[PDB]
């Protein structure tokens, strides 16, 4: 009974919008299964049979009554449902390691394209073409206006 | 490729000062101004400038141009300054502003990353879960059994105390309605007591 | 002694009861079964003088996994 805790703001964040109510129900399950382990001891206080030695004047019924008890087999349940999310967890986090792999590309893509941003020529030592190529919105539409000012009239 | 700041320095609109200048050591601060006097001189003197209705049309038009340039010269050469001033600004402002965009960008991936780093909190959910309902089933199987059997032994010792409570109350009882059924020696006795009571 | 021998002859009267479970009782079982049926009955239903067999269940679950 070694438990992983938990932070719970931190399981709020990672939960699709799709399966929120499975969080929640999770989570209240989390909470009751405390409780119901809180309010109900470890092991059942067997019971001494000196009071039902000396005070069971009946012929060895309590006798065999302990003895088909002491031999008890009483079924352990084994966890068949924790390996398969074991096995979900594995699935998920390759998932997740690829993800982050192209997050980290997009990254250095944005990173080299802030160094080109931040090492711009000065303004006033620039071309035009320097400017339409540093901030490509900035050049004329010289495919659907053909003919000079190349711009609709009121945008100038 | 930058600009120079300042242009040529020309005198009054029309004469370069690099001409004073390279007239200065031979001629004196003087040497170009009695030079301008000369050639003006000769030039009226023989005809080479006919006085005419152009003389005055000249004056007209180069008074209209000095008086021009001294009062709407400040305006225009601010004018053109503002509006470089404007076109810079904006720029840089657009630059930075792309370059913001950028590193919100790059903020955004990072936080995504710390989520997905925080992804596992679901599979030990999951997994406490599990763990905590075996145990409670487990535990709850043993109280019952427990349970059971103890309430089964306590039954066989409840008959047998009950059993004995009123089985003890008919001998009490029968043992009194019995004796009533059963002496001159107590007849005496009782007033040799009563005389013993002294 | 009046009360001494209704105590001392009487228990000995009660004693000789060999062939006696109840020291002449004639009576008292017509109510002792009801009160017999009362006890068990607010004890339990089945039968009280076997072992108890076992019947245990296992909880369920459920699909968990990321749909």
């Amino acid at each position: 009974l070694a438990l992983k805790t938990i932070d719970w703001v931190a399981f709020a964040e990672i939960i699709p919008q799709n399966q929120k109510a499975i969080a929640s129900s999770l989570k209240s399950w989390n909470e009751t299964l405390t409780s119901r382990l809180a309010a109900l001891p470890e092991n059942p206080p067997a019971i001494d049979w000196a009071y039902y030695k000396a005070n069971v004047a009946k012929a060895g019924l309590v006798d065999d009554f302990e003895k088909k008890f002491n031999a008890l087999k009483v079924p352990v349940p084994e966890d068949k449902y924790t390996a398969q999310v074991d096995a979900e967890e594995k699935e998920d986090v390759k998932s997740c390691a690829e993800w982050v792999s192209l997050s980290k590309a997009r990254i250095v893509e944005y990173e080299k394209e802030m160094e080109k941003m931040k090492n711009l020529i000065p303004f006033d030592q620039m071309t035009i073409e320097d400017l339409n190529e540093a901030f490509p919105e900035t050049k004329l539409d010289k495919k659907k206006y053909p003919y000079w000012p190349h711009q609709p009239i009121e945008n100038l | 490729p930058p600009l120079p700041e300042y242009g040529g320095k020309v005198r009054y609109g029309l004469i370069p000062e690099e001409f004073f200048q390279f007239l200065y050591p031979k001629t004196g601060v003087t040497g170009p101004y009695v030079l301008g006097t000369g050639l003006i001189l000769y030039a009226l003197s023989k005809e080479i400038y006919v006085i005419s209705a152009e003389t005055f049309t000249a004056l007209s038009v180069l008074g209209v141009m000095v008086y021009g340039i001294k009062k709407y010269g400040p305006f225009v050469a601010d004018f053109a300054d503002k509006l470089n001033e404007q076109k810079l600004a904006q720029l840089e402002e657009a630059k930075q502003a792309s370059i913001q965009h950028i590193q919100n960008a790059i903020d955004t991936e990072k936080s995504q990353q710390a989520l997905v780093q925080k992804r596992h909190y679901l599979f030990d959910v999951q997994r406490n879960n599990i763990a905590m309902a075996l145990e409670v089933t487990y535990r709850e199987r043993l109280y019952r059994v427990y349970k059971e059997v103890k309430n089964r032994l306590d039954y066989h010792i409840s008959v047998q105390n009950m059993m004995r409570r009123k089985e003890q109350e008919h001998m009490i009882n029968w043992v009194e309605k019995h004796v009533v059924q059963s002496t001159i020696a107590k007849c005496i006795a009782d007033l040799k007591l009563l005389a013993k009571k002294a | 002694q009046k009360l001494f021998v209704d105590k001392i002859r009487e228990y000995k009267s009660k004693r000789q009861t060999s062939g006696g479970p109840v020291d002449a009782s004639s009576e008292y079982q017509q109510e002792l079964e009801r009160e017999l049926f009362k006890l068990k009955q607010m004890f339990g239903n089945a039968d009280m003088n076997t072992f108890p067999t076992f019947k245990f269940e296992d909880p369920k679950f459920e699909v968990i996994e990321k749909p």
